[PDB]
């Protein structure tokens, strides 16, 4: 019972928190773009940039 | 030399002055509203002054309140507001010129600004280029080439700045853009 | 091969797949959070996402780790280090990020079997057999058993699930919205709630199924 409580209160935060980060996302996508024109995240850094 | 000679005016006069001193607190921790006392660090001292009264000119910067009314926005912001080499901002429909503006670090120019150079050309060129949207006479233009997104081109209206100085003197200094 | 190699393979479209990207900006958004989205100084950005906000990267791109989980993950950075360094750190890298994403995630896409176990342990079967529950203990439950939730903050999260809110709730006020909630509670959920309306309240995404055979 407590792990299948469990399971649905991890979709609902998953979901909300996702929206969150997903809609902050779409604003700063613009501030996000630049910041990747100015440089690049580790991996994509080293090969990439 | 001209600096030394307004020091020497300034002694003259007797204005109390410090070099190397940092803002620590006036009225320390006592309610600020007015200032009375004030004290100022430095590499070696305590110092207290006092203070009937303070003018600030210790840092200019975006306003506040309008830097969020621009990051509410979602205007891209980089500590200063960020504009192609043809005033374009994030949005096609809104430009923006003027020492509170500053270029894609692509530029790779972030030491090189709007701030560099007069006003008066600044403002003439963005009208210049704001007018070919509006007149009908001239042709309607194309957006830029990438081509002129890689540089920032030299403009050369030399900057002003001038002033009067302790002991009733005229001062006035004029540049080429630089770093 | 070697290197990321292996594991780029395992991500749909490897180095240049849309979803690939779509993380990839997550772990610049989370630095930008970790900064906080007000600053006046130059923007800073390189390599790294502070473990708080780890959490929130793996939320924002659709794996849902338990309070549990995240413990467990914030060990693991932590301690695998320890030994040889003497040392905690906090700074994690997007390769190795990557990594504990691809063990910790479900095996595939993430699947239905759970939601339906979940409300077929807790349901009764309905009218239609379905099972289901009752909105009020559908409520209640959520709140008193599982984890712990605190009354306001579901009526939060119900809120936004619905769109009640203004987005992303980190740069504006809402506090007018609140007191719509209460009554949302009863207008928006229905009576009875099955894992079909849960799953059309939660998922847009048509989570379609995998396949394997090509697989060694």
């Amino acid at each position: 019972i407590e792990m299948a409580v469990i399971y649905l209160q991890k979709l609902l935060r998953g979901r909300v928190v996702q929206n969150m980060m997903f809609e902050g996302k779409e604003k700063r996508l613009e501030l996000i773009l630049e910041l990747r024109t100015s440089h690049a995240l580790q991996e994509d850094d080293k090969l990439v940039k | 030399d001209v600096e030394s000679a307004v020091e020497d005016a300034l002694s003259a006069a007797g204005v109390t002055v410090f070099h190397d001193a940092l803002l620590a607190q006036w009225n320390h921790g006592q309610h600020p509203d007015p200032i009375y006392n004030a004290c100022f660090t430095t590499s070696t001292k305590p110092i207290r002054l006092e203070c009937s009264a303070f003018f600030s000119f210790y840092k200019k910067n975006v306003d506040y309140e309008t830097f969020k009314a621009f990051n509410d926005a979602c205007l891209v912001y980089d500590g200063r507001l960020v504009i192609d080499t043809t005033f374009h901002t994030n949005d096609i429909a809104i430009r923006a010129a003027g020492s509170l503006t500053k270029f894609s670090n692509r530029y790779y120019s972030n030491e090189w600004t709007h701030s560099n150079f007069s006003s008066k050309e600044i403002g003439f060129q963005l009208a210049a280029a704001m007018l070919s949207l509006f007149d009908p006479t001239l042709e309607p233009v194309t957006e830029p080439p990438a081509d002129l997104d890689r540089l920032i081109p030299m403009y050369k209206g030399a900057k002003i700045q001038g002033g009067i100085l302790p002991g009733s003197y005229h001062y006035l200094h004029i540049s080429k853009p630089a770093i | 091969g070697e290197d990321l190699t292996p594991f780029y393979g395992l991500v749909s479209g490897g180095r240049e797949g849309k979803f690939y990207r779509e993380l990839e900006d997550y772990f610049y958004y989370s630095q930008i959070r970790s900064q906080g989205i007000d600053t006046m100084e130059t923007r800073q950005v390189s390599e790294h996402i502070c473990l708080s906000e780890l959490p929130f990267v793996m939320r924002a791109i659709g794996f849902y780790p338990s309070e549990e989980k995240i413990e467990d993950m914030f060990n693991e950075i932590k301690f695998s280090e320890y030994v040889e360094t003497g040392k905690l750190i906090d700074k994690i890298n997007l390769p190795d990020f990557l990594k504990v994403y691809l063990n910790h995630r479900p095996p595939f896409g993430n699947t239905m079997d759970g939601i339906q176990n979940s409300f077929n342990v807790l349901g009764y079967t309905n009218s239609e057999g379905k099972k289901a529950i009752r909105r009020e203990d559908f409520l209640n439950l959520l709140l008193t058993k599982g984890e712990h939730m605190t009354e306001e903050e579901m009526i939060d999260c119900f809120s936004t699930l619905f769109g009640l809110t203004p987005e992303g709730w980190k740069s504006e006020p809402a506090a007018t919205c609140i007191n719509g909630p209460e009554i949302c509670l009863q207008k928006e959920l229905p009576e009875e709630i099955t894992a079909e309306i849960f799953t059309t309240e939660i998922l847009g995404l048509t989570l379609s199924d995998s396949s394997e055979q090509l697989i060694q």
